[PDB]
Order: C-alpha cells, then structure tokens, then sequence
C-alpha cells in the first residue's frame, strides 16, 4: 500500500488554437506583462500571478502555459491570458484545449543503492553518475520518465493526468523496496 | 536596497519585460532579472502588483538620466 505519501504535481502544461491571428509588437506594446524580442525569438511571453504561470502567444494564433500545479489551474491561467488577449482588441477564441505534459515528484525516506537497481534493471534504469547525479528509469506503462536520487525522493514526468503519475508511482514502489 | 528598489520602480515604469529590463541595466542578465523577481516575489507581491497597477510614465531620457545619476551617487557614497 502507499506508505503515506502521495506525488505532488509541480508543473503543468496546455495549449489552445486562438483561432485569429495577431501581431506580436502591438501586444507587446499594449500589454503590462508582455515581453517581446524578435532580435532573439519571434515570439511574444506572457505571466500572471494568478495562477503562477509562464505563457507564450504566437502569430499564428497559438498559445502554450506552463508552471500551473494543476489542470484546471492551467486551464484557467490560459483562459484568463485569452480573456486579456480578446480585450486587447484580437478576437481570439478557446478552441482545441490539450494537455500536454504535468511534472509530479515524490519521496520514500530511505537510501537508495543505486548500483543494485542498475543491476537489476540496466535495460530500462540508465544510471550514469558522472555527468549527472541521479538515474534515469524510463518505463512503459504508462509512457513516463523516472529521476531517481539516493535520498529516497523520484522525480515523474511525461504524464497527461495525475492518475498516470499515481499509477507509476504505485508500480514503482515494490521495486525501490526491493 | 537601491538596486532592489529600481528593479521595482522599473517593473512599474514599463512592466514585467525582462528584456529590456536587462538591457537597460548595464551588467544584469535576463536570467538575473529572473531569479531576483523570485526572490522578492515571496515578501514584495503587495509592491509588485503596486508596479503593475503604477503605469508610470516611460521616458527613454528622463529615466536613463536618473539612473546615471543615482548609480553614480549610490556607487560614491558605498
């Protein structure tokens, strides 16, 4: 059973068809939060305090928002950025939501030998220490993407829904017991 | 103190544009600009959204002007 912990979600990222082009320089000049740098990127970002997130609108009418915890937070953080984007003057509409990838994390409060699971699992858990501290277990179901760290702490992410996060983590848990 | 406080008056003077903002100092990255605005965040949101709502208004002479001028005092009487 869970020994009491449950994955925390830390990120979360969705996009949205705008369904109206736009110009990036007048939003950058008509917008507070717009930062705008074609020199660099032709792209126009956006930040909200509320929910704490990052965005980007394009051109073409796309959007990406990214740093929700949750879902539906992201979902409203993008929704408030089309609501500012609308009264900017682009008629701008909510079409084809998706959620595109969540980061959750959790703990066991145990070491970790990380040389036994490679041992174990060198098909799968590519460990490497030099270049990088923690191993690296890519498993199948679902299509998700495991850091482990010797502090007993795992970092998950591929996801579309936290059920995939728990799922991981549950099928996970009896190997890093043993 | 100084520094934080044009980072805040900037912020109002233009909004959250990084960019420039980086620009305009003569040795602070985006990336610094980044990683101060969360660090402050957590105690100065109240002063931020203060920022936001102070659409002060940005001139490109008067303000580079000023900043030369308290840079210079702020690095003379440190």
């Amino acid at each position: 059973g869970p020994s009491g912990i449950v994955p925390q979600l830390q990120n979360i990222v969705s996009t949205v068809n705008l369904g109206c082009k736009l110009d990036l320089k007048t939003i950058a000049l008509r917008a507070r939060n717009a930062e705008y740098n074609p020199k660099r990127f032709a792209a126009v970002i956006m930040r909200i305090r509320e929910p704490r997130t990052t965005a980007l609108i394009f051109s073409s009418g796309k959007m990406v928002c990214t740093g929700a915890k949750s879902e539906e937070q992201s979902r409203l953080a993008a929704r408030k950025y089309a609501r500012v984007v609308q009264k900017l003057g682009f008629p701008a509409k909510f079409l084809d939501f998706k959620i595109q990838n969540m980061v959750g994390s959790c703990d066991v409060k145990f070491p970790i030998r990380l040389e036994g699971l490679v041992l174990t699992h060198q098909q799968f858990s590519s460990y490497e220490p030099e270049l990088f501290p923690g191993l690296i277990y890519r498993m199948i179901k679902p299509r998700i993407v495991l850091l482990i760290f010797v502090s007993g702490k795992v970092v998950l992410t591929g996801a579309k829904v936290r059920a995939e996060i728990y799922e991981a983590f549950e099928n996970i848990y009896p190997i890093l017991k043993g | 103190n100084k520094e934080t406080d044009m980072f805040f008056l900037a912020i109002s003077m233009v909004g959250t544009d990084f960019s420039m903002i980086g620009q305009l100092f003569p040795h602070r990255a985006r990336i610094e600009i980044k990683n101060k605005f969360k660090r402050e965040e957590k105690t100065n949101g109240w002063r931020i959204d203060k920022a936001f709502q102070e659409k002060r208004p940005f001139d490109f002479d008067f303000f580079a002007h000023l900043l030369q001028k308290v840079l210079a005092e702020e690095e003379k009487r440190k």
